RNA sequence: GACGACGUUGAUAGGCCGGGUGUGUAAGCGCAGCGAUGCGUUGAGCUAACCGGUACUAAUGAACCGUGAGGCUUAACCUU
RNA sequence: GUAACGGGGCUAAACCAUGCACCGAAGCUGCGGCAGCGACGCUUAUGCGUUGUUGGGUAGGGGAGCGUUCUGUAAGCCUGCGAAGGUGUGCUGUGAGGCAUGCUGGAGGUAUCAGAAGUGCGAAUGCUGACAUAAGUAACGAUAAAGCGGGUGAAAAGCCCGCUCGCCGGAAGACCAAGGGUUCCUGUCCAACGUUAAUCGGGGCAGGGUGAGUCGACCCCUAAGGCGAGGCCGAAAGGCGU
RNA sequence: AGGACCGAACCGACUAAUGUUGAAAAAUUAGCGGAUGACUUGUGGCUGGGGGUGAAAGGCCAAUCAAACCGGGAGAUAGCU
RNA sequence: CCCGGCGAGGGGAGUGAAAAAGAACCUGAAACCGUGUACGUACAAGCAGUGGGAGCACGCUUAGGCGUGUGACUGCGUACC
RNA sequence: GGUUAAGCGACUAAGCGUACACGGUGGAUGCCCUGGCAGUCAGAGGCGAUGAAGGACGUGCUAAUCUGCGAUAAGCGUCGG
C-alpha cells in the first residue's frame, strides 16, 4: 500500500525514462500559398491542395 | 447533520454579553482579566 | 554574441515544462519555433514567449540576424511554491503546493 | 504501446447500390361500418454491426529517420 | 529446490600409521614511530646517555586537552591596500582542531595570559521552519446532458446572444423570519481565490444603490422566567423574595 | 370514538450495498417503522460538574463524559520508558 | 527602447562603489531540483564501502613514469542508536 | 593484395551514477538595533459623581488605519519658553 523505503533520484529519473515527449519532424507545404502545416490538417489561411477550402 | 452552533444574537448577549457580565461578581472579574490582557473586543455585544 | 530570456515566477511545474524545454535543445530558432507551435501542450506557450522574446532582444540591442540564429541553452528552474490548503476528509487537511517555475533560454550566433 | 490490412498504380473505413436478415401488411388514399376498427393498395414499410459490389467522401505530392562497401590477427584458398 | 562434504568434483582429493616440507592470525620476530608506569646515574633548576615493561575494552573511576560565546589585558593589535561570515585549495598536529591563501562578502574582528559559561547533538514516535518521497500517481464533490452558429477577446467546451436538447416543477420555482452583513447594480481588472481554461464570478478595484403616519422594530400589555427598593436568611461572597 | 388501520409531508433509523486519506469527524442509495399522539416543531426560559437530566443506556450535559470545559495549585508524582 | 495580452515576466539603457544591492531586495549555508563537461554504466546479483587495480580524461612535467577526477575487474565486508 | 573460415574486438546511453563548474529553491550564518530582560539611584505611590479605568462613534483638503483630540473635535484662550 506504501513504500517501506524512500525512492532515490536514480529510480525516479529511470521512471521517467519513457516520459519524454516527440516532436514532429516534417510539416505539410501546399503548392498553392506555401505555407506549412500539420499533415492531413488544414492550414491557418485555408488553403488545401489547391482548391480554397474554407477562408473564413 | 445538526451542528452545535445555532446563532441567536438574543441568547448570545443575554448569555455572554456586557450587561450578562457586568450582572455578576465573576462576570465582572471577567472583563477585568479581559481588560488586563488588552483584548480589543471584552464581550460579544456586537 | 549570445542574448537570453527568462520567465520566473511561471504557473507551472518544472517537470511539466522540462518535457518541452528538451525539444528545442540545441535547435535553430526557426525550427524550434515549428516545433512549440504544434506541440498540443501548455508549457510549449510559455516557452515560446520566452524564446520570441530572446528572438527580438538580439535583432534589437544586437542586430543580429535571425536565421543565422539558433538555441544554445534551456533550462528550468524551480520557483517558489504557493502554500494552500485542501480540506480532506474526517476533518483532515492537506496542503496543495502550486509549483512555480523560472524559465531560461539563449540563443547565439555562433 | 504493440500486431495486422490499406493509403488514389487504391475497396482501408464511411456512405451509396443490390441482396440477405429481422420485424410483420408503413404512411397516404380508397372502400365498409354510427363508431372503435376492419379490408384493399401490401408480406407492405423500415431494417445495426452481415454478404456481394461500388472511388461519392477521407486515406496528398512531400518531408523525417536510416548512408556512402563495412576492424584487427591467423589459417586455408585466388596463386589445389 | 539438488539440499546430511560449503560447492565443483575425488576411488583418492577417503580412512589408519609414519615422516619430511609448505600455507596459515592484528600471535611471535624484524624496521620505524607515539605514549604510560617503573626502576637508574641525587642525575639536575630534568631531559636522557640509557634501561626494562606496559598500552582490547562496556558500566564506571582517574588524568590531560581542543574549540565556541562573553569580561579583563584592549582608546592596544588586525582591518575598505577588504573584518566577520560563506565557499574552495594547500600545509600541519596523536586527536578534538589549527595556519595560510583564491573566490564571494562589504565592516567589523581580536593575539597572549587569565576569568565566567544558555560551551559542542544524528537519534528523545524531540520542537520550529524549509524541502523531498510516493507522483505528475489518486482525485477534480451526485450518471439532470449536452450540440451547433455568431459575438467579444491575445486566447472560448465553460462568458454574452440565438436556435435546439435535457432536468426540477408540494421545487432544483416564488416571498420571509433566523442568521449572515454589501455577497445587491454598473464599470473595470484576471496576479491570487474558483479543485481545469476563463474574456466569466458570491474574486480584486472604483462608483452607485436600501426613501414608510399605515410593513416590522421601538412603543402600550403581560406569560414562562429574570432582576429586585425595603425585607427575611447567610462566615464573607451571596441566597430567596414583597 | 380510537396512545385504531393504509399511506405522503414531518419525526424516526430495522436490513443491505457503497463510502471508509469518504461528498459527509456516522452520510448516500434501495427498501423499513411511527405518522391525532406517551406525537412533532419554532421562539424564549429553567436545571451546572460528585452536580444536573435521564420511559435508565452509565445515556446526555457544545464533534469531549464511570465525573464536562477553561484557568490555576503545577515544572503534581512517575522505584517506569 | 524591445518581446509580451496598452499583461505578468524579462532583455537592454540609465542611477549607483556595487542592480550577481531592483523592492519576491545585506550577507545568501544545507537539504532539495536542474543545465553543462569528464569518466563509468544495458550478462550482471546484496549496508554500495574498503584494499588492490587496468583504461580514459585533465593538469604537471628542463620526457622525470607524479597529482586530480572517473573506477572496468578483483579480495574482504549483513547500517546507526 | 583479394575471397572464405575461425578467434578476438572497441565506437551505442533510453536513462543513471560520481566529480567539477554554473544556477535555482530556501533563509541558516555573520553583522545590525528606535525592541526586550534584570537591576541601581532617585521619584511618585493612587484615579473617580468636578463622571474614573477602559471603550464606542466621531473628528483632517482625507478613502483607510495608527496617533492626538471631542460637535470649540491632529485642536481654542492665556501666561512663559
Amino acid at each position: 500500500a506504501v513504500q517501506q523505503n524512500k525512492p532515490t533520484r536514480s529510480k525516479r529519473g529511470m521512471r521517467r525514462s519513457h516520459d519524454a515527449l516527440t516532436a514532429v519532424t516534417s510539416l505539410s507545404v501546399d503548392k498553392t500559398s506555401g505555407e506549412k502545416h500539420l499533415r492531413h490538417h488544414i492550414t491557418a489561411d485555408g488553403y488545401y491542395r489547391g482548391r480554397k477550402v474554407i477562408a473564413k | 447533520m445538526k451542528r452545535t452552533f445555532q446563532p441567536s444574537v438574543l441568547k448570545r448577549n443575554r448569555s455572554h454579553g456586557f450587561r450578562a457580565r457586568m450582572a455578576t461578581k465573576n462576570g465582572r472579574q471577567v472583563l477585568a482579566r479581559r481588560r488586563a490582557k488588552g483584548r480589543a473586543r471584552l464581550t460579544v455585544s456586537k | 554574441m549570445e542574448t537570453i530570456a527568462k520567465h520566473r515566477h511561471a504557473r507551472s511545474s518544472a517537470q511539466k515544462v522540462r518535457l518541452v524545454a528538451d525539444l528545442i535543445r540545441g535547435k535553430k530558432v526557426s525550427q524550434a519555433l515549428d516545433i512549440l507551435t504544434y506541440t498540443n501542450k501548455k508549457a510549449a506557450v510559455l516557452v515560446k514567449k520566452v524564446l520570441e522574446s530572446a528572438i527580438a532582444n538580439a535583432e534589437h540591442n544586437d542586430g543580429a540576424d535571425i536565421d543565422d540564429l539558433k538555441v544554445t541553452k534551456i533550462f528550468v528552474d524551480e520557483g517558489p511554491s504557493m502554500k494552500r490548503i485542501m480540506p480532506r476528509a474526517k476533518g483532515r487537511a492537506d496542503r496543495i503546493l502550486k509549483r512555480t517555475s523560472h524559465i531560461t533560454v539563449v540563443v547565439s550566433d555562433r
